[PDB]
């Protein structure tokens, strides 16, 4: 599952392509209703003081909250190019979550800090950050530690 | 091979973005949710049975790395029917490589197979393989020789997605028809070998401080070729081969010091055909 | 280094500390000069600011953040000077600490010369706390015998491999080849952030550290010179891992007569000591 580095690179590349494609497609005006997005700021200081389990639940909560935000986001975007984009994004997030649950384990989901965003560009940027921040660091530093 | 002939229930994913389950409704469930009916059409055929086939909409429904439970709910009595638990991760039947446009570049027995992968987003996972047989087929479909497409330094999935490879061992002479099929590697994505490609009748250019190439042409024929100064940077090349006019058996050209030479002698008769004598590269 | 495009260019050496300034050629009296920071919509705070009057170039206003845990990757940082009364703002910048960091160079660059004949085992200890896995290090190996007007700076990007950095004992030691054997190289490593997780320009080079790289076998010939005490300080590597431990992990033997072994690489290291006690060791090409 998520143990494969190529899987993480493919997820990052697909999210980047989606972000680029959103800019080309016009009529991306934000909706009044906000979209709740996960807590992706990781302080380099609180990365030695957190054990494997706490980080695992934090990342699972982050990805799950991202999925719920996108699901609302698709529901938000009326069927259009920008919905096709949100559908591709939902597929991306679902693929990442399915990969993570195989290696990292279901364990127990947790809820972190809650952030509200307006435009879909924020959704794409936050997904790119999740595949850049906590997920990338845990899968690149605790790779051999947690996979076996 | 055939896309449908690749097991109480059979399912197959050609890009891991679409899934198709068939046997001989087709209710399916992803973990915990209210089951829904995959859109099914009856492909009646006298040779086989009813051959009920449905294709998932390929919209947020082919999610990977998740256990999928299949139970058949016939409208007779809604009793227990064929079941199968599958990983769309682990039932992949990838589509064959397309736009093969393979040419016999590099070594005389070498066959460059730079292909545009039909699925560009999963070309890293799929572990392709090829079957090549002579056009004569003196033993029918006996020559099923298969060379695995591992990620060696000369056969990677380079961009412009697509990919390329440098499969060797093909004897010089008659044009070789070859079909590539794609199967997920197994480290992360699993599945069965994909359907074979449409047999493409590619050919290889047969066989044969300045250096002179003393070559003689036969009767009522031509004499032309090119010389590639690739500087042996990478084993594969892009789709378009380099073209360099052989301007003078007395061809003269400027080449880099201690550099490889991709020579080529091409002969085309009055009718018009491919008939080439390729020589091994020199340092 | 401080000056190294944006007039408010910022500077992060470990992604847990930030420091930046505005370059002003005109000297100004102390007062009405503060740098404010506000992660996204955090209440702005006054960074501890001191005025550094750079000679013949103006007057910098570098400031350092109070604590290190207050730094946070993946967060917009707004640096504005907003005054209700003065109504003056000099420079504007919104930036991400992981999009701008110039992380510190490795501190200790112990190079043992490797096992390969012309080789350089850069076993740096990665002074950055927990980001040694996300910094595409570079190096600037180049001899000090020639000192021209333009410094010749050979560059290798240190691509992560199976026998190169991102390993625990943090740290890293990646095999880099192409160096002249026995030329007594010096080198320094920068830390460009990965570009995927952490982004930013190259950090400053390290302190140029002299490396007594052993010469090639062709430079030595075994051959013995006058008043030389040669020791067969060889290593019996079993093709386990190319990178070596931080400690000088090595083996030891008229002729010591080492017994050949199967499925292993036979490394020979020749250590020559002069009458002054200086080590004059040369290496050799390994064989099957």
């Amino acid at each position: 599952p998520a143990c494969d580095p190529r899987l993480l690179n493919k997820l990052l590349r697909d999210s980047h392509l989606l972000h680029s494609r959103l800019s080309q497609c016009p009529d991306v005006d934000p909706l009044s209703i906000p979209v709740l997005l996960p807590a992706v700021d990781f302080s380099l200081g609180e990365w030695k003081t957190q054990t494997e389990q706490s980080k695992a639940q934090d990342i699972l909560g982050a990805v799950s909250l991202l999925l719920e935000g996108v699901m609302a986001a698709r529901g938000q975007l009326e069927p259009s190019c920008l919905s096709s984009l949100l559908g591709q994004l939902s597929g991306q997030v679902r693929l990442l979550l399915g990969a993570l649950q195989g290696l990292l384990g279901t364990q127990l989901p947790l809820q972190g800090r809650t952030t509200a965003h307006k435009d879909p560009n924020a959704l794409f940027l936050s997904l790119q950050q999740l595949l850049r921040g906590k997920v990338r660091f845990l899968l690149l530093v605790e790779g051999p530690t947690l996979c076996v | 091979q055939d896309v449908f002939l690749l097991e109480p229930l059979n399912c197959f994913s050609q890009t891991f973005e679409d899934l198709t389950c068939f046997w001989d409704q087709l209710l399916y469930a992803y973990r915990g949710e209210k089951p829904r009916a995959c859109p099914l059409y009856s492909q009646s055929v006298p040779t086989f049975g009813t051959r009920y086939v449905c294709q998932f909409p390929a919209q947020d429904e082919v999610r990977l790395f998740f256990p999928l439970h299949l139970w058949v709910k016939n409208v007779s009595l809604n009793q227990t029917l064929i079941q199968r638990v599958l990983f769309v991760d682990s039932v992949g039947l990838p589509a064959p490589p397309r736009v093969i446009k393979a040419r016999g570049g590099s070594q005389p027995g070498e066959l460059q197979i730079h292909w545009e992968a039909p699925a560009p987003e999963i070309s890293d996972f799929l572990r392709h393989e090829l079957r090549y047989g002579p056009t004569d087929s003196s033993n029918a479909t006996a020559p099923s020789v298969i060379q695995l497409l591992s990620t060696e330094t000369c056969c990677p999935t380079l961009w412009m997605k697509g990919g390329s490879c440098l499969v060797s061992g093909l004897q010089a002479g008659k044009s070789y028809w070859l079909q590539l099929r794609s199967q997920p590697d197994g480290v992360s994505l699993r599945g069965s070998w994909g359907p074979w490609s449409f047999p493409v009748t590619v050919d290889l250019p047969g066989d044969a401080k300045m250096v002179t190439c003393q070559w003689q042409q036969q009767d009522r024929t031509s004499s032309q070729g090119f010389f590639r100064h690739s500087r042996t940077r990478c084993c594969p090349t892009d789709r378009d081969p380099t073209w360099e006019k052989c301007e003078e058996s007395r061809c003269h050209f400027k080449s880099r010091n201690d550099s490889v030479i991709h020579i080529l002698v091409e002969v085309t008769t009055a009718q018009g055909a491919v008939h080439s004598y390729l020589g091994s590269p020199f340092w």
